[PDB]
């Protein structure tokens, strides 16, 4: 359903939680790397230019 | 708050045990009792005992030695 | 419902030092940020009153380029370190004040002889380096009141007049949360003052004088 | 790409500028010069610096 | 032919025009190429791709 | 309509079949949303059967690719028409004209 | 110490925009309050316009009505652009009927005191049919910017996307201005592009009213 409290939720289980990502080919060991998730808008993964 | 883990990669030997005597750690200050040693500031189990490391109060021969003191019993 | 808006709830005010503070406000409608952020900006670095060193007299030396014996150091680093001194005067535009020193000791601006109307906030500012005993220094230093920033080009020794208190203003413009709006502006304003004012008083000032300046139209 | 040519463009000297040879109390006026537009970003100036 | 279809409007025969950024209000520090280019968007939508 | 072309762009419209095109030239009796009729010219009757011409627009038919098929006239009431004239354009058309 | 800018004229060029010339202001204040004025303008104006459709003949959107020639499609997205300002009511139901061959014009909607229209010209849809009748009823909602159709959320309504700000464009430049014996005070003149529904020293008064309350947080600091 989509209540206000969920999204106050959703935001303390992403203090320190790192996810994986990942692009295909992984040639080498850096296609790997951890982050630290920031929810934003949209549908799209926003990625670090470095 | 952490954003990089330098300062407990030096205080132990390699990464690797570092990873293991954290995960020894978190463990035992998640599942059950075993408040922390630093004050925690909203941060996740696996950040506020890798500060613990961090400060020199906690590796692996505090946690054997405490888990032997508390075994005895 | 069509009239009001969101006005900022969280403000944060981290002094990390005496003249350096960080002030946080959160949170502010899309585009806000950066509205109220260049303005306070642009108001505080070319429009903020304040008095200051505008030029200065050197007995010894009639030319920028010129030697003084007894100084270990140049006339520019001088002019420099009289550039840097802040001051402040209360109600005397300007001010004419007369510095005497001799001898081997770092001046600083204690030595400065002065009325009770001007006042030193750093007398430990140190104006000039004499090494030599016999060596004597003197100067005439004019301060006056005036608003920005004013280039010694644009206008005895002319001196780069800073009138305005500040020192550094930077903004940054962050996303912040309320609900399930996510686009709403966060504004994080950093500021340096050169320890006339403090900054909090002085953002203060900046919004003043932009109120001011929408009295004829509210 | 982008960043290299932002501070390319910062740090890159022109013989004749705005605001040329005028000598600064240190860093952090010459970023009040550059915003108040009585400097270019690249002039030829005499800077304290710790 | 570029520059005398466009020496017949009122449009510089350079085609690069002065900008001004929009959130500061200060003008770019060099002129801009501004005119009007033919886009497609592509049938790769990301919310079939999410 | 692309404001940079070719002028290839007739060509490749006209021949896709997705701009209605005028079989007989004659003047627009009624145009509507959803069908187009042309009262013939004198010239280009037949000696029996005169009649007129009739053509019936898809509106919002599926395409193999998921997306939408329309066709909208572009012609008035009571104007002249001739063959090979464009009197309704299709997807991706303008005025009997590519547009992507 | 500083001194007080106030509204000089309202020249007037066209119907639908104008330009405002302000008092002579001090050096560092043409573009600190013109920018300030043109980001609120552009951001933030109320609007008078349309959000629901509700046509007889149709159930959805897609569909095609006889004797009409353009789509329901079309229609929606000329109403869309319709100029409209109420003085009563936040909203308002205008109702639209016609028959006949002959343009559909926004100037056959009914005439309601408080309901003014600004562009009696504008088209909506051509019937083609000798005898073909269109009914609608047009509901009117004033808000702020730009709230689509598919987040405000029976089966004869058809949602529209709502633009509300009124203002198209807005342009402003600093020139000399000479007043008593001072040389260094200058006046801003902005050039302002409106759909017609909004009067330019309302608009100015409503910006600057914003940006005074928006400061008032900062002044009690």
């Amino acid at each position: 359903r989509e209540e206000a409290v969920v999204w106050d939720i959703l935001d303390e289980v992403i203090r320190e939680h790192p996810v994986l990502l990942n692009r295909a080919p992984t040639l080498h060991r850096l296609g790997i790397q951890a982050f630290e998730p920031v929810l934003i808008e949209g549908k799209a993964i926003q990625l670090h230019p470095l | 708050a952490r954003v990089t883990v330098q300062d407990a990669v030096e205080k132990i030997g390699n990464r690797f045990d570092l990873v293991l005597v954290a995960a020894r750690r978190a463990r035992q200050m998640q599942v059950g009792g075993k408040d922390p040693l630093v004050p925690e500031e909203n941060d996740k189990t696996t950040v506020i005992a890798l500060r613990e490391i961090e400060e020199g109060l906690i590796n692996n021969q505090i946690l054997d030695v405490r888990e032997r003191q508390e075994q005895q019993e | 419902s069509v009239t009001e808006f969101l006005k900022p709830r969280l403000v944060d005010i981290e002094q990390v030092s005496s003249t350096h503070a960080k002030v946080t406000l959160e949170p502010l409608e899309r585009g806000f940020g950066h509205t109220l952020g260049n303005a306070l900006r642009r108001i505080l670095l070319s429009s903020m009153p304040g008095c200051a060193v505008t030029e200065v007299e050197i007995d010894g030396v009639l030319h920028e380029y010129s030697t003084k014996e007894g100084v270990q150091e140049d006339i520019l680093e001088i002019l420099l370190n009289l550039k840097g001194l802040a001051v402040r005067v209360q109600g005397k535009d300007e001010v004419i004040l007369t510095l005497n020193k001799s001898g081997i000791g770092p001046v600083t601006a204690a030595d400065i002889t002065h009325d009770g109307d001007v006042e030193i906030v750093k007398p430990q500012h140190v104006i000039c380096h004499l090494t030599d005993e016999n060596a004597s220094i003197s100067m005439r230093i004019k301060v006056q009141r005036g608003r920005g920033y004013v280039p010694a080009s644009t206008r005895r020794l002319l001196v780069d007049a800073c009138y305005s208190p500040v020192e550094r203003i930077a903004y940054n413009v962050e996303a912040a949360r309320v609900e399930q709006r996510t686009d709403l502006d966060k504004l994080v304003i950093e500021m340096e003052t050169n320890g006339t004012i403090d900054p909090e008083e002085a953002i203060r000032r900046a919004a003043t004088i932009l109120a001011e300046q929408l009295e004829a139209f509210v | 790409q982008d960043v290299v040519l932002g501070l390319y463009y910062m740090t890159r000297d022109c013989v004749n500028a705005k605001g040329e040879g005028m000598v600064l109390t240190g860093p952090k006026e010459a970023e009040r010069l550059y915003r108040s537009g009585l400097a270019s970003l690249h002039a030829r100036v005499k800077v304290r610096i710790t | 032919e570029i520059k005398e279809l466009l020496k017949l409007g009122d449009l510089p025969t350079s085609g690069q025009i002065r900008l001004y950024d929009g959130r500061t209000g200060e003008q770019f520090e060099r002129p801009v190429t501004v005119g009007y280019m033919y886009m497609l968007k592509l049938n790769h939508l990301v919310d079939d791709k999410m | 309509k692309p404001l940079v072309g070719t002028g290839m762009e007739r060509a490749v419209a006209v021949d896709s079949g997705v701009t209605a095109v005028a079989k007989r030239g004659g003047v627009v009796q009624y145009v509507d949303a959803s069908r187009i009729v042309i009262k013939v010219n004198e010239d280009e009757m037949y000696p029996g059967e005169a009649g007129i011409d009739i053509y019936n627009l898809t509106k919002y038919t599926r395409s193999n690719q998921n997306t939408c098929i329309n066709q909208m006239p572009c012609v008035s009431l009571g104007e002249p028409v001739e063959r090979g004239d464009v009197l309704a354009d299709g997807p991706s058309t303008d005025l009997g004209e590519l547009a992507l």
